[PDB]
């Protein structure tokens, strides 16, 4: 959930989606995003999925 | 080498969803979006049909 | 290609009855 | 040309030098204290530094937009450098020095033939005095002219952890550094301290004279003394994790000693062999100019 | 399946059986025109927790057009928070704030 | 917070109320006039309400979030609103008048278990004073404790339409109510009426006191007697239009008699037989503490 933001029909369901998203108390976010352990090299490199 | 843990290429998790669909409550409007549109909100919309 | 020709169409209309469908919608 | 200020480069503001300590930045003299300092039962001397022979690589103008300045930066303190003591950048940048040369370094680090208007540089007269010494860098490696490595870090502890009585007298016992730690701490500081333009501090360093030096030197004190710790990071030999109370500690084994390798292959940054040949013909040009 | 109030009465102490509840939140009443009806259900079991603790969100069917069914929920604000690494070691959330 | 207003927690502004005149909107004493009066040869008497049994619903705690004051408002006024009187919903809000408990109303209506800082809510106390009185609808529904219909009408009204030598006195002729139409006017203002945040004006009426009320009660007499209206509309039975100049007109039947069902099917909002059970005792309890 939350992915779904904007791709269901459930007009009502589509809301508090939006809400929860907007207070700045959450934060959703998917993909290579920045670590403190990092360049950290061992045989390649460490990455934070 | 010893060799103690493997290694696998997507990892799995504990806790999964589930879902019971109601077979007779289909919406007349087949929406359509972009393909990258599609990959990354994707099967996730599929599991809240 | 040879001669120059001239053609004339017309916006076509479709319909059919209203169909019957056996899926509900809303709660 | 930005002509130069008196006082040095390095009291302009635009570029200076900030550590990131995790997600707030400051600067290098409230970093230096979150490291205490274990005195051990080893003595090191204060040994004299011979002079470096003059015979900078002869003028060659291979055409390459040599990025000079950022070659520097990367084998000292950069994360695995690779090919840093290849010959063909510094024998381009010896041609600086020469009176009347239609060659100017820009103000970014890159060095340039003829000229732009675009791009300001630094005014041709306070580069000539700065190539004139770090040209002879370039030379290093050859078997007859090549520096020492194993005696000039009796230099780099004193500063580091130099007490005033210490740095005042002649011997210091041998030291062991601990400070607190985030985990990626030291390859974090390394991968920052590369872009400090660390040419602006150089190119200053040979062109402030008998006062304007005198009040460089008593201010600084700090932006060199970071990125010797960086660099003495790489040639001390085990570092030790310390788990106490809730906090989490890192310890840097002798801060005055070439183990001559290692340091910690994970838990730092590495120097190869093509390394010790560098950064030690490096030190032995900045500490004789600085002192 | 259905079981008895019989054997209810009867089943050995620490044989835990499954015994299913209805729901029927979602579920179209019937049309203006049909037959009436004549005394009708009686339930005769309660469960006493209640027996709902996996829910996240619950009947996605919008009604009229704009609004929530009566009794349906969304998925908290906290599956939806991917927060960043400790000082050190592990997961932390938001901050709150 | 927002602690308490004294004065009302409808003198705030933040939330108020506007009934949409079509493209522009209005204020309630503004809209109330475009209707005349019927007088008919009917008389109904003005009946005694008969005391409300306590006891309401034990605590539950049932994990919803559930939007208690959201539910409120859709089945008095909403459009076909569904499983209105189940339940679940009221047990869990009885738990708010307990003194001691962590359990908030929030500002926008949803009710928490706990609590929460990036929301704004109602004072503990206010809501105490409030779920004392409105948790008891709850159980409206039980065969025993069910409330009357068929005479709590005699009062919507005298209001309504309610002249003041009528409220003055204690029987009313039945009138018949005409105003100017728009064609989907009465569902409109339906469709209208719902967002009001009517929890605001409840969670107030039971924490206003002796002169903070006299004032309440002479200022908002329109805010009721709107809802009454579009309440009563569901319940009167005949829609008759008038077709005049080029004007177009809508009749409301009889403003003080429970027809029982249909209103107009099409021409107006309809109650189901679980409203009649769930707006009579609605009215039995904002009447009676009303006056």
């Amino acid at each position: 959930p939350a992915l779904l933001r904007d791709f269901t029909q459930v007009n009502w369901l589509n809301r508090d989606i939006t809400n929860m998203l907007q207070q700045a108390g959450t934060k959703y976010g998917l993909g290579l995003t920045e670590t403190r352990l990092d360049y950290v090299r061992l045989v390649k490199t460490i990455v934070g999925h | 080498l010893s060799d103690d843990f493997k290694q696998i290429s997507d990892p799995k998790g504990y806790l999964t969803y589930s879902v019971k669909y109601e077979d007779q409550f289909t919406k007349k409007d087949k929406l359509r979006a972009s393909e990258a549109d599609d990959r990354i909100v994707g099967p996730t919309v599929n599991l809240f049909k | 290609a040879k001669i120059a020709t001239a053609s004339s169409a017309r916006q076509t209309d479709v319909e059919k009855p209203a169909d019957v469908t056996f899926t509900i919608e809303n709660v | 040309m930005l002509q130069q200020p008196t006082g040095g480069y390095t009291t302009l503001e635009q570029f200076a030098f900030t550590i990131r300590n995790d997600g707030t930045n400051a600067t290098p003299t409230q970093f230096l204290q979150l490291l205490s300092y274990e005195a051990t039962e080893n003595e090191l001397v204060k040994k004299t530094i011979p002079t470096p022979e003059t015979h900078l690589p002869s003028a060659r103008n291979v055409p390459g937009n040599v990025y000079i300045e950022d070659a520097i930066t990367q084998a000292l303190f950069g994360i695995s450098a690779q090919n840093v003591n290849a010959h063909g950048y510094f024998s381009r940048l010896s041609a600086l020095a020469l009176p009347n040369t239609s060659a100017r370094l820009g103000l970014d680090g890159v060095i340039y033939n003829s000229e732009t208007i675009n791009i300001p540089f630094y005014d041709p007269a306070a580069v000539a005095n700065f190539a004139a010494t770090y040209a002879k860098l370039g030379n290093a490696s050859t078997p007859r002219y090549r520096a020492d490595m194993i005696d000039i870090y009796a230099h780099v502890g004193l500063e580091l952890a130099g007490t005033d009585a210490e740095r005042a007298a002649g011997v210091m016992p041998v030291k062991r550094a601990k400070f607190d730690s985030w985990e990626g701490s030291l390859i974090s500081l390394s991968r920052d301290v590369v872009n400090w333009k660390i040419l602006a501090f150089l190119i200053d360093l040979c062109s402030l004279e008998g006062e304007a030096l005198r009040a460089f030197k008593t201010r600084n004190r700090d932006v060199f003394r970071m990125m010797l710790f960086i660099m003495s990071t790489a040639v001390a030999a085990n570092v030790v994790n310390r788990k106490v109370t809730k906090r989490v500690d890192r310890v840097l084994e002798y801060i005055g000693v070439n183990s001559m390798r290692t340091a910690g292959r994970t838990a730092t940054i590495t120097y190869d062999l093509s390394r010790h040949e560098f950064a030690a013909k490096f030190l032995q040009l900045t500490f004789t100019r600085w002192n | 399946q259905h079981v008895d109030a019989e054997s209810i009465m009867t089943a050995p102490k620490g044989k835990l059986f499954h015994l299913q509840f209805m729901d029927g939140l979602l579920r179209p009443e019937p049309s203006a025109f049909d037959p009436p009806a004549s005394g009708e259900d009686m339930r005769l079991i309660y469960p006493l927790q209640p027996i709902s603790v996996a829910r996240s969100m619950r009947a996605i069917v919008n009604h009229n057009e704009v609004d929530r069914p009566r009794g349906a929920v969304a998925p908290s604000s906290y599956e939806m928070d991917t927060g960043t690494l400790s000082r050190n070691g592990d997961l932390l959330y938001s901050p709150v704030a």
